Formats: structure tokens, C-alpha cells, sequence
């Protein structure tokens, strides 16, 4: 019972600003899983992943997307950059790795995962080992068998007592992490993140298109074009060692990422290009956009700041202009500079709340407001002292 | 041959000749000087190899790639790699490519060059059409595409190395 692509889109907007198509793709992704889980045996084995490929400029949403899209399947992740592979021509690293890199934190989760969803009842049980060193009416029976059965009553308050009052505290978590690990099975759980990476695992390909062709020389395409050929088999289907067991690569989805500037899909290897069998585009940020994404989503960057601020007891503000007021200056830079795309947008409003950031603890109980006024006395002369910015902003 | 490209307006073009000479005999009349390129957002002529123009087109068209698609930078960039590698350095032609933003010269010597009015005449007519490209824009309202197409014609009339076959591109912004 998981959710619809609409579904799985509303979520995906509550973190990214835009690239619609984008969310749409990786979301009949998603969703194809659930569908194929639905057939009969024989169809299960023949459908396979609906691979993506997204083209378009640096930092406009391509990864967070898809690691947004993991998140919300609650599938294993990981990104990985094509290139690190041309280097196997020295040294580099196998391809392999990929899916051994990818278990690794598929077991590092399943852990955290199940641990966490533990520390709790280990705390209860804990106390019901403190609570037996101070009273240990153990056994069967002792006293009546229903008045005075219920030993509870003077260790009830002895209990409550030492939760809001060696050292117990000190003795407590010492039977935390003994009493946790007495009931963790790490057999299954061995096993529990390989399901996983099989049937949810999402791997993301960075730079796919800085391992295409180009008229170039002979050496460096051999390099590049050979990365693609060592991803055929993760992609086409195959077995791959973990050191923590077999992994079928067979339904993880893979989702390339590419600018494309330089070179176009079509010069990827035939092979692969079967296996990407989705292509979608994603547009570079407008200033506009960039106004969105400092405050739309729910955990903004703005929104952090103001929490981080809180923190020291001082109250932030944003007013719109001043919103806007830093969304230009992230866009001019990116103009008179490089663009990097929304990236910008965190050196800018990271330098901007400097002198604040640092007084924080002083103003202790105060009411800043960062309006349009504060933005340009901080960031107006830097983003128009171009060489400061190649080195400030 | 002769590559001339004019800007007028909300046009601009590249137009170039089609014979491809030998000694003094010609080898082909209706080589194919100009093309378009990204997406069809680029348009550009060569004077020169008309299968090295093949390997820089391309190559260029991988600068415009991942450069969002600055022509002046990627322009640049390709001149660099140009002049560079060994492979690259080994070929020899002049590059016309234009564009909604600008028009510009790429050469082998990495240079990148902006005639003064956007107004580019290459190849062993290029004079010739400047001359009368430059009469026209002058003292002429004709478009971009008919000042780039009559002093392409007036070359071929003088330069004994260019003919009277015509391929034009356009831009319309």
C-alpha cells in the first residue's frame, strides 16, 4: 500500500522548489515497484527497473531529488561519481564497489534502524533491573495471591523515584548497552539490508556524461567508455560479492545524472542506453526560484538558521525584500562569475549572517530582523568586487 | 572559399560557398560550408577540412555542453584544447560560429575573434565579401540574410577560388 505518483510528488515538492517533469520521473519509478510487486510470478522476474537519466545544469535539484526519493521509500541510497572509475586506468576502483559501498550503508541503516527502534524498551527493562536491585521480591508468589500478590507498591514510588531523581543513571545505561545488545539478532539482520539493496536500493550516477566519447584521443575514451562497460552488468543484471553476502543487482534502481554540455546521451554506450530508458530535463533556477527555495521548503535554509539562532535565545527574521535582496546577490555572483546553482545560495546567506551568527549568545533575548537594509550593507560590495567573490562568495 | 556572416535586427546568418578546390582544378562545387549545431541554437561555417570542421563542430558543441551555453566561453574553451592537443593542433581551418548573443572567428592559433559589427568574412573571398557586406549594411536596409547572400555572390565573382553554390543558416530572436 504505498502511495501514488501525485502522492509521491506533494511529498517531493515539501523539499524541492520546481523541476516538476523531474518528480514525475523518479516517481513512476517508485511506484513501478509497488506495481510490479502486484503480478504473478513469471511477469515479477521479467519487469525490471525503469531506469533514469537526468539531464540538465549543476546544483537545480538532480540529487536532491533522488535523494529525497530514497528517503521517502525509505530504500538504501547512495551517490556515486562516474569519473572515480577512468581511474582504474592507473588504479582507480571497481565498479563493483558500488553495490558493496551501497550494502555497507544499507547495513549501517538496518542497524541504526533497528537499534533505535530498541533504545527504548532496553530503558524499561533497564529500570527493571535497577528496580530489582533494590527490591527483589523475585520468584513465584511471596505473599497473597491477589491483594497482596501486587508487589509493586513500595517499588512503584522506589522506581518513580529514581527516574526523576554504581549510581543508578550510571548503572542504567551500562544495562542499556547489555540488554540492547541481548536482543538484537544479527543473523536476519545480516540478511534484512540485503532485501533491502535488492529490492529498494537506489543508486545515483553523477558526471554519467563525462564518461561518453568525443572525437577526443583513443587512450581517454577507452578510459571512460570502459566505466560504462563495467556498469553494464549492475545494470543489465547480475550477482555481486558483499562482504556481507550475495546481492542481486537485477531491480535496483539506477538513476544517472548528466549536463550533457559537451556530450549527449546518445553517444553513450548502446547497451545503456537501453537501460535508461527514461530521459527527463531539469531547468536552471530563477531568481525567482531562488527566492522560493530559501523559505518554501519545510526545513528551508532560512527556516534553519532562525532554529540555529533560537538556539542562543535570539529571535531572526526574514523580511521579503531581504529575501529577495539575497536571492539576486546569489544570482548576480552566479552571473558575473560560475553559476553553481542553488549552491550559491548557502555561501551567501552563510556569510551574510556572520556578525549575527558570532554575537548570537550576546544578543541574548533580542529581535533581529535581516531586512533588505541589513542584505546590502553586508553583501552589495563583495558580490560587486568580482575577484573578492571567486573567493569570499 | 567564403564564409560571410551578417547581423541585422532579430537575424543573424552564416552563409558560405560549396566549391572545394585542388591545384587549380575543382575537386567538388556543392560542399556543404555551414550547419547547424545544439540543438539547432547554434549556427556555424567552416573554411577548410570538411571532416576536421566535423571533429571541432563537435567538440565545440561539447564546450556549449557543460558551459550552460555561453558561446563567447565555450568559444574559448575550444580554441584553448584547440591549440593545445596534439590531435586537435594537427588540423587546420577557420572557424564562423554565431549565435542569438554574438557572432565570432575561432582559428587554430586559439584566437577568438569578434569582427566589429558582428560582421565575419572568411576563407580566400572573405575580403571581397566584407567590402560589399560592409556597402550594404551601410547604405542599404536589406536584411541579414540578403546582404550575407549578395556579397557572398559578389566574392564568388572575384575570388577564383569560390562558386556561386549557396548554403545559409538563420536566427531569428
Amino acid at each position: 500500500s504505498e502511495m501514488t505518483p501525485r502522492e509521491i510528488v506533494s511529498e517531493l515538492d515539501k523539499h524541492i522548489i520546481g523541476q516538476d517533469n523531474a518528480k514525475r520521473s523518479v516517481a513512476i519509478a517508485l511506484r513501478n515497484r509497488w506495481r510490479r510487486m502486484q503480478l504473478n510470478e513469471e511477469l515479477r522476474h521479467e519487469v525490471t527497473p525503469k531506469n533514469i537519466l537526468m539531464i540538465g545544469p549543476t546544483g537545480v535539484g538532480k540529487t536532491e531529488i533522488a535523494r529525497r526519493l530514497a528517503k521517502l521509500a525509505n530504500a538504501p541510497f547512495i551517490k556515486v561519481e562516474a569519473t572515480k572509475f577512468t581511474e582504474v586506468g592507473y588504479v582507480g576502483k571497481e565498479v563493483d564497489s558500488i553495490i558493496r559501498d551501497l550494502t555497507d550503508a544499507a547495513v549501517k541503516m538496518v542497524r541504526v534502524q533497528a537499534i533505535e527502534k530498541n533504545r527504548y524498551r532496553a530503558e524499561e527493562l533497564a529500570e527493571e533491573r535497577i528496580l530489582d536491585v533494590l527490591i527483589p521480591p523475585a520468584k513465584n508468589n511471596w505473599g497473597q495471591t491477589e491483594q497482596q500478590q501486587e508487589p509493586s507498591a513500595a517499588r512503584q514510588a522506589f522506581r518513580k523515584k529514581l527516574r526523576e531523581g554504581l549510581k543508578i543513571k550510571d548503572a542504567m545505561k551500562l544495562l542499556i548497552e547489555e540488554e540492547a545488545a541481548k536482543l538484537v539478532n544479527p543473523e536476519e539482520l545480516k540478511q534484512d539490508a540485503i532485501d533491502a539493496v535488492e529490492q529498494h536500493g537506489i543508486v545515483f550516477i553523477d558526471e554519467i556524461d563525462k564518461i561518453c566519447k568525443r572525437g577526443e584521443s583513443s587512450g581517454p575514451d577507452v578510459s571512460r567508455e570502459g566505466v560504462q562497460r563495467d556498469l553494464l552488468p549492475l545494470v543489465e543484471g547480475c550477482t555481486v560479492s558483499t562482504k556481507h553476502g550475495m546481492v542481486k543487482t537485477d531491480h535496483i534502481l539506477f538513476i544517472a545524472s548528466g549536463a550533457f554540455q559537451i556530450a549527449k546521451p546518445s553517444d553513450l554506450i548502446p547497451e545503456l542506453q537501453g537501460r535508461l530508458p527514461i530521459r527527463v530535463e531539469l531547468q536552471a533556477l530563477t531568481t525567482s526560484d531562488f527566492e522560493r527555495i530559501l523559505t518554501e521548503p519545510n526545513a528551508s535554509i532560512t527556516v534553519q538558521y532562525k532554529a540555529l539562532m533560537a538556539t542562543e535565545g535570539v529571535n531572526i527574521e526574514f523580511t521579503d525584500s531581504g529575501i529577495k535582496r539575497i536571492a539576486e546577490a546569489a544570482w548576480q555572483v552566479n552571473e558575473s562569475t560560475e553559476n553553481i546553482g542553488a549552491r550559491r545560495l548557502h555561501t551567501v546567506l552563510e556569510r551574510l549572517m556572520e556578525e549575527i551568527s558570532y554575537d548570537a549568545s550576546d544578543l541574548s533575548g533580542q529581535n533581529i530582523t535581516i531586512d533588505a537594509d541589513y542584505v546590502s550593507k553586508h553583501l552589495d560590495a563583495l558580490v560587486a568586487d568580482e575577484d573578492l567573490s571567486r573567493f569570499i562568495l | 572559399t567564403t564564409i560571410v556572416s551578417v547581423r541585422r535586427n532579430g537575424h543573424v546568418v552564416i552563409a558560405g560557398d560549396g566549391q572545394a578546390t585542388l591545384g587549380n582544378t575543382v575537386m567538388k562545387g556543392n560542399v556543404k560550408k555551414v550547419r547547424r549545431l545544439y540543438n539547432d541554437k547554434v549556427i556555424a561555417g567552416f573554411a577548410g577540412g570538411t571532416a576536421d570542421a566535423f571533429t571541432l563542430f563537435e567538440l565545440f558543441e561539447r564546450k556549449l555542453e557543460m558551459h550552460q551555453g555561453h558561446l563567447v566561453k565555450a568559444a574559448v574553451e575550444l580554441a584553448k584544447d584547440w591549440r593545445t592537443d596534439r590531435m586537435l593542433r594537427k588540423l587546420e581551418a577557420l572557424l564562423a560560429v554565431a549565435d542569438e548573443t554574438a557572432s565570432l572567428i575561432i582559428t587554430g592559433n586559439g584566437d577568438v575573434v569578434q569582427p566589429e559589427n558582428d560582421l565575419i568574412a572568411i576563407g580566400s573571398g572573405g575580403p571581397y565579401a566584407q567590402a560589399a557586406a560592409r556597402a550594404l549594411l551601410e547604405n542599404t536596409e536589406l536584411s541579414a540574410r540578403e546582404i550575407a547572400e549578395k556579397a557572398l555572390d559578389i566574392a564568388g565573382d572575384i575570388c577564383i577560388y569560390t562558386n556561386h553554390f549557396h548554403t545559409i543558416e538563420e536566427l531569428s530572436y
